[PDB]
């Protein structure tokens, strides 16, 4: 009953920085913008609530709501 | 090639004018890694007859047996330098006791 | 006098106050190490009360002192400056103004590694000085900032010294001396030279890129703010692994030069000897990031750094084996620098065999930050290049001083430092293969065993080092009674076969070089008219 | 010339220099400047008043080392042609490090630009910094620093050709128009909106540009020092060392410029 | 210009290069003064900083 | 030359395999005197 | 006594015409760079002096905008925007070598 994501092309090696950050961008691109359907933006959610540690979610969750996210969420 | 050799150490001992060159000359001799024939040994009693030392003279056999690397071949020099060396005067060190 | 000390101009003054301070800085650090090894001794803090500072500022001290104060002002400052004119043929170098500031600029980063070590806080970082740990808010005093400075003051010495060898070998070579006939120690000096040149502003802009981070608030490695930490270690290790090639190319030509005179015949092969000495320095430059595998490189990265640094053993095997050749047919005289050149032959080939171990990526995860790696590098640098300065102090000294060190009392040395390091440095290699990291005072109980053994040889190598303190007392005073009576060898070379007592008396010197035909010691004006060669 | 004439004079063709006092002034002090420096980061003192002495004492110190090298090249006469080749050498080697401190910026430039940090934007230049224009106030620059190379060459032949006026005027143009762009340049960096504390971007260009603008303010004074030499007759006709490698400084320095014109302004924006 | 008769006082002087130019003493005296400032006032701080008394 | 040879070569094997035991083999002292 | 021997007299000869030569070919071609300033340099300048002090007065405008109204405060920072780990030593605690209050700001949201 055990699974985990799977081997991904374009983030096939050791530093995966980028694999966390693009699965948070893509998330909240996938709902707010054009959010017409809930199921495929849960692929994301439960890639960044995994591989990505905890204290890093809370400080963008901040940095969204103050308005300084560096990433374009719209 | 070893009759080079042999014929060209032959020139060099009947050209050596001092004590200091006979004493060049045959450290070069023995230094090749080939060892010298019995006809370049012979040359080389002349020139120190020539120059007047008797102590190199002796330094021939004793550098011959060491070089020769061998205990018959040096009784093989040492039968047909027989004559040369009994006419010299050129006692072994051997025999000489020091 | 004030003015020939505080002005010096000459090089060999210069060179005496290399080798000066060189002794001093080398007690200095040697201490630290004993520190170390009686807090290592035994599981818990024995001495040291509990503080885990005051261990890692000893560290760093003693690192820094036995390689920027010691190794680099002995070869480099002290032999180059005072052998590579006289083997050239000139009378000084040719910038002799900077030459002292090379030097004085020295004693100040002792001053400011001192008030750096006393300051409250400390450096506890390392030699290798990473930013995240040495910032700001983990080391928040003025201490590594002076050590920062001590940084600074070394590279510009070594800058200003290389690029004095330069110019002085280019053009002030002798009458015959054409630059592809050389001694190899000129050969092993110019190519060090030329490494520190292209490595050392590498450093100097990394280094000043963390002060200006700390004090001057530049996003340089802090990680909020678009910083990279690993930056720095690409920075500071192009410098690095050519370092590591700076401290041993000028051991090699006191090696090749050694053995060579004891055994009375020339060097196997001496233009492919030079060649090999430019690729180690050449190709140094293209591995540097194998102290880096561990980091979260690429893996085809991994792999070109892998197949890139064994090649470094192609050209280091072939002066391993053409030094093996030079000795095959010669006859050897067994004195006390070709007794440090024999071990210096088989401590460095056991020391780069394991150093070729090291060198694959996918084995390195499990030998890197552990003993194993300090055992490795003790090899070449307690092994490699102390010998050689060793051996090439008892070649050297009775020429430059004037004064012989009776014999019999310096092999008892070297059998003492030989049986002392190899117990100190051959069990660690033991600890590292189970797991024992680096830079801990304290460790496991089960680690307790070969850390005794290794504890008990310290103290045979400190005596052995007392020992030659008293023997450079018994040099410098009642040194010329050590030639009248029977304490010292005077000749290094013996007569030949068929050469007489009487005929080596009018030829003393049968040497291929002009170090042993001047005076001693030499005179302040060595080269009035100039030498003529071929 | 007699035997005994020549024996009157140097074997060799190298400069022996008399002991000098300077190499350790300077060595005292550089540790005061490293060391009163050390303490006002942190406080210790109270003001920065001995961080200015300590700079004074070190600029001044240097003065009179140039002030002796000048004495000895110009009144005793002991720069020889094998001398003269190992000061050009010398420099040459000096210009070559200075280039690898440059290649050591431009790699952190490289570095955080190819790949842009996660706390950055995903973009390059950051989110919300407004880059300097490369067309409007640098473009006026670079086109300043190539006519210097201009100038200065035509000003370095008619040394050779043999009238003074036309040197003379080479150099007082050379001179106001490298202070042109020095002013220039301070007028771009007070009218920024970024800061050297903005983050990674502002650390990389300003180490670059800075340590380029610190360069450019001792190359006006080296510009300088050679506009007194030929004015008052020191620069001869066939012997000007100090003057040749000041026009090889000049033009290693546009290059460097052109490459940070490139990378700097173009392509990082 | 004046080369000519400032390489005749360099020239055949006896005293060390920085004092031969008549103007020199000008330079000199003041340097050493403020030099001195310069070299022993930091040394001073020295122990203060090693108590941890910030001024 | 195998007359010669063998009166030189054979001995020095038997005396190169001890010193290259104490040089490497020397650990095996410590541990076993008295690993206690 | 004579020391040196016979003098050469080929040496000279090629040595004292090189100089002549030398001076010849500095003479025209500092003519030649004369040339490229007046003509290629000056002009240069000339044609991109006028346009950037026009683009100049058009920013000058601009900034002495930004002083006369706050109005809505200015724009937040990004969290890499004003780094103080620690404060300036020179004068107050936060103010940068080149401090132009009119454009940097520094504003505590808090
Ligand atoms: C003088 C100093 C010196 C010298 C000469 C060397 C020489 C070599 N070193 Fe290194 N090294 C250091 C000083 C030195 N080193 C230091 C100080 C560190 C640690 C720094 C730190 O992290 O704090 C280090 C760390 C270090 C690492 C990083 C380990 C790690 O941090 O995980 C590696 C990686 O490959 C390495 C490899 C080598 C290799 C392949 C050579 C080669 O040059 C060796 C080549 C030698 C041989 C090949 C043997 C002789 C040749 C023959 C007998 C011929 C036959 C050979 C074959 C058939 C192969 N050593
Ligand atoms: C030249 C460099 C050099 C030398 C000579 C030494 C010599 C010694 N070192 Fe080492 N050491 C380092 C360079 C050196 N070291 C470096 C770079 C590190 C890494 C630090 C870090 O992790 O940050 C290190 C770390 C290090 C550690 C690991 C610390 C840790 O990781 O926490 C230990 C452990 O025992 C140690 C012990 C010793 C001992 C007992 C000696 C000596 O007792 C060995 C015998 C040698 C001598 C007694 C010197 C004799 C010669 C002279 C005194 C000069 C005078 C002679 C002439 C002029 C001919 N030092
Ligand atoms: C010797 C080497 C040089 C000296 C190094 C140590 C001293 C550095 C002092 C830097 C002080 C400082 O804060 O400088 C700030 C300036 C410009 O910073 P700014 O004032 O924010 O500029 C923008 C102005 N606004 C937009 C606000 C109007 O930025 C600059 O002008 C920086 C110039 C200096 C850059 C140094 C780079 C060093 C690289 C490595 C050198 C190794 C040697
Ligand atoms: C090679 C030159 C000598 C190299 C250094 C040898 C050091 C030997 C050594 O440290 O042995 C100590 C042990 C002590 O016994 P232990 O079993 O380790 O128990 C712990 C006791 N402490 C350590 C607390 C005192 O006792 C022993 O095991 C002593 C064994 C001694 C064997 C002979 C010397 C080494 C071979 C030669
Ligand atoms: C960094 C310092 C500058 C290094 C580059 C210049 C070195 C090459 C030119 C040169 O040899 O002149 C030097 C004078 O500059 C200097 O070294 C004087 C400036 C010193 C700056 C100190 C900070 C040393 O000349 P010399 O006086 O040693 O020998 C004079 C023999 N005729
Ligand atoms: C820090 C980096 C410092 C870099 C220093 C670079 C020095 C380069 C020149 C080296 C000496 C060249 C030389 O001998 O030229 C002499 C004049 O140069 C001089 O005396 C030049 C002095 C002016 C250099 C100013 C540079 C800024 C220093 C800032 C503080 C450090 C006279 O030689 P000549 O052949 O022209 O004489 C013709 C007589 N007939
Ligand atoms: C090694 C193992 C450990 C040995 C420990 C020795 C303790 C001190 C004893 C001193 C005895 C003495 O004084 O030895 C004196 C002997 C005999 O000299 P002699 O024939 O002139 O006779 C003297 C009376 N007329 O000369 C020597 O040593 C010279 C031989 C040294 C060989 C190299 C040594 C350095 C190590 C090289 C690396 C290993 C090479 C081989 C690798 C397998
Ligand atoms: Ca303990
Ligand atoms: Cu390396």
């Amino acid at each position: 009953p055990l699974h985990t994501v799977g081997f991904d092309a374009r983030f096939p090696q050791q530093n995966q920085t980028k694999h966390c950050w693009q699965s948070y961008v893509d998330y909240h691109k996938c709902v707010n913008m054009k959010g017409e359907d809930f199921a495929p933006c849960k692929v994301f959610w439960k890639t960044y609530n995994a591989l990505c540690p905890l204290d890093w979610i809370e400080k963008w969750d901040d940095q969204r709501e103050k308005g300084i996210f560096a990433g374009d969420i719209n | 090639t070893f009759e080079e050799f042999t014929a060209r150490y032959e020139k060099e001992f009947d050209e050596a004018y001092d004590l200091f060159e006979v004493q060049r000359v045959l450290n070069n001799c023995f230094s090749y890694d080939l060892v010298p024939a019995p006809a370049v040994i012979e040359k080389a009693l002349r020139a120190a007859r020539r120059v007047n030392d008797l102590p190199t003279a002796i330094r021939v056999f004793e550098a011959l047996k060491y070089k020769v690397e061998n205990e018959d071949q040096y009784k093989a020099y040492l039968d047909e330098l027989k004559d040369v060396r009994q006419e010299l005067g050129v006692p072994l060190k051997e025999e000489l006791f020091p | 006098m004030v003015q020939r000390w505080l002005y010096s101009t000459n090089a060999k003054d210069i060179a005496v106050l290399y080798f000066m301070l060189a002794i001093f800085s080398g007690m200095a650090g040697t201490a630290m190490s004993l520190i170390i090894r009686l807090e290592l001794a035994a599981p818990g803090s024995q001495y040291l009360h509990g503080n885990s500072q005051l261990f890692n500022v000893l560290v760093v001290g003693h690192a820094v002192l036995m390689i920027f104060f010691l190794v680099m002002p002995a070869l480099i400052g002290g032999f180059g400056n005072y052998l590579l004119p006289l083997m050239i043929g000139a009378t000084d170098t040719a910038f002799p103004r900077i030459n002292n500031i090379a030097f004085w600029v020295l004693p100040m980063g002792l001053v400011c590694l001192v008030t750096s070590t006393l300051v409250e806080s400390g450096a506890g970082t390392g030699w290798t000085v990473y930013p995240p740990l040495s910032s700001i808010q983990a080391h928040s005093g003025p201490s590594v900032d002076l050590a920062i400075f001590a940084l600074h003051l070394t590279s510009i010495s070594s800058l200003l010294g290389a690029i004095n060898f330069i110019v002085t070998t280019l053009n002030m070579r002798t009458n015959g001396m054409t630059m592809h006939k050389l001694p190899l120690f000129v050969w092993s000096i110019f190519i060090t030279a030329f490494l520190l040149l292209l490595s050392l502003p590498v450093l100097s802009a990394g280094i000043t890129m963390l002060l200006l981070d700390r004090n001057f608030n530049t996003s340089f490695f802090e990680v909020s703010g678009g910083g990279d930490p690993i930056l720095y270690e690409h920075l500071f290790w192009f410098f690095g692994h050519p370092e590591v090639y700076i401290l041993i190319i000028p051991g090699f030509g006191i090696i090749s030069h050694v053995v060579s005179t004891y055994s009375k015949k020339p060097v196997f092969g001496e233009i492919s000897m030079v060649y090999a000495m430019a690729s180690i320095g050449l190709l140094g430059f293209l591995v540097w990031s194998h102290h880096m595998y561990i980091v979260g490189l690429d893996a085809d990265t991994r792999a070109y750094f892998t197949s890139a640094t064994m090649i470094i053993a192609i050209p280091t095997g072939i002066k391993i084996f053409s030094w093996l050749a030079t000795i095959h047919g010669g006859s050897i005289r067994l004195a006390t620098p070709m007794l440090y050149a024999i071990a210096f032959l088989f401590l460095f080939t056991m020391g780069g065999l394991t150093g070729v171990a090291l060198a694959n990526a996918s084995l390195d995860v499990a030998f890197h930050d552990t003993y194993y790696v300090v055992g490795h590098f003790h090899y070449v640098l307690s092994m490699g290049a102390i010998f050689s300065l060793f051996a090439g102090y008892y070649y050297w000294s009775p020429q430059i001083l004037g004064l012989n060190y009776n014999e019999k009392l310096a092999q008892i040395q070297f059998w003492l430092i030989f049986i002392g390091a190899n117990v100190i440095f051959f069990p660690m290699h033991f600890l590292g293969i189970n797991g024992m990291p680096r830079r801990i005072p304290d460790y496991p109980d089960a680690f307790a065993g070969w850390n005794y053994v290794a504890s008990i040889g310290s103290f045979i190598a400190t005596l052995s080092l007392f020992l030659f303190i008293y023997i450079l007392y018994d040099q410098l005073v009642n040194g010329l009674n050590n030639k009248v009576n029977n304490k010292s060898v005077i000749y290094n070379k013996a007569p030949d076969f068929v050469e007489s007592n009487t005929i080596f008396n009018l030829n003393t010197v049968k040497s291929s070089s002009i170090e042993f035909l001047l005076t001693s010691p030499p005179a302040v004006h060595s080269f009035n008219t100039p030498a003529v060669q071929s | 010339m007699t035997h005994l004439e020549r024996s009157r004079h140097q074997q060799h063709p190298f400069h022996m220099v008399m002991p000098s006092p300077w190499p350790i002034v300077v060595s005292f002090a550089l540790l005061s400047l490293a060391l009163s420096t050390a303490l006002t980061m942190h406080g210790y003192i109270g003001n920065m008043n001995m961080v200015y002495l300590a700079l004074f004492v070190l600029l001044t110190s240097s003065i009179l080392w140039f002030r002796d090298i000048v004495a000895e090249a110009t009144y005793l006469g002991d720069h020889t042609m094998a001398v003269r080749k190992g000061i050009n050498l010398g420099f040459l080697m000096f210009v070559l490090s200075e280039v690898l401190i440059f290649a050591g910026l431009f790699w952190a430039y490289f570095h955080s630009a190819m790949s842009p940090d996660v706390t950055l934007g995903a973009c390059w230049p950051p989110v919300g910094i407004e880059a300097v224009q490369p067309t409007e106030l640098p473009l006026l620059n670079t086109i300043i620093l190539l006519s210097s190379g201009a100038t200065v060459t035509y000003s370095h032949h008619a040394l050779i050709a043999g009238n003074r006026n036309k040197a003379l005027s080479g150099l007082l143009i050379t001179f106001w128009l490298i202070v042109i762009f020095v002013t220039c340049q301070y007028i771009e960096y007070t009218n920024a909106a970024f800061t050297i504390s903005d983050g990674v971007y502002g650390s990389v260009f300003y180490a670059g540009t800075g340590l380029h603008f610190l360069h450019m303010v001792m190359l006006a004074a080296m510009l300088g020092v050679n506009y007194w030499r030929m004015r008052n007759y020191h620069l001869t006709a066939g012997h000007h060392v100090g003057y040749e490698t000041t026009i090889i400084y000049t033009h290693v320095l546009d290059v460097i410029w052109l490459f940070l014109y490139v990378v700097f302004y173009w392509w990082g924006v | 210009n004046k080369v000519i008769q400032l390489q005749k006082i360099f020239q055949s002087s006896t005293k060390p290069l920085w004092w031969r130019h008549p103007r020199s003493a000008l330079y000199l005296y003041p340097f050493y003064a403020i030099f001195a400032v310069a070299v022993v006032t930091p040394l001073l701080y020295i122990p203060n900083a090693i108590r941890g008394i910030k001024a | 030359w195998v007359i010669t040879e063998g009166r030189r070569l054979i001995p020095e094997i038997f005396q190169w395999s001890a010193v290259l035991s104490v040089c490497l083999g020397w650990p095996g002292a410590v541990y076993f005197f008295s690993k206690a | 006594k004579p020391a040196f021997g016979p003098p050469d007299k080929v040496a000279a000869q090629k040595f004292k015409e090189s100089l002549m030569a030398t001076e010849k070919h500095a003479k025209d071609t500092s003519n030649m760079w004369v040339k490229i300033s007046v003509w290629v340099a000056l002009p240069a300048i000339a044609l991109t002096a006028v346009n950037t002090y026009f683009v100049e007065k058009e920013h000058a405008e601009h900034r002495e905008h930004l002083k006369h109204v706050p109005d809505s405060e200015w724009p937040r920072d990004y969290e890499f925007m004003n780094i103080r780990s620690k404060p300036f030593f020179w004068g107050d605690g936060d103010k940068t070598l080149f401090w132009n209050p009119v454009v940097n700001r520094h504003i505590e949201h808090d």
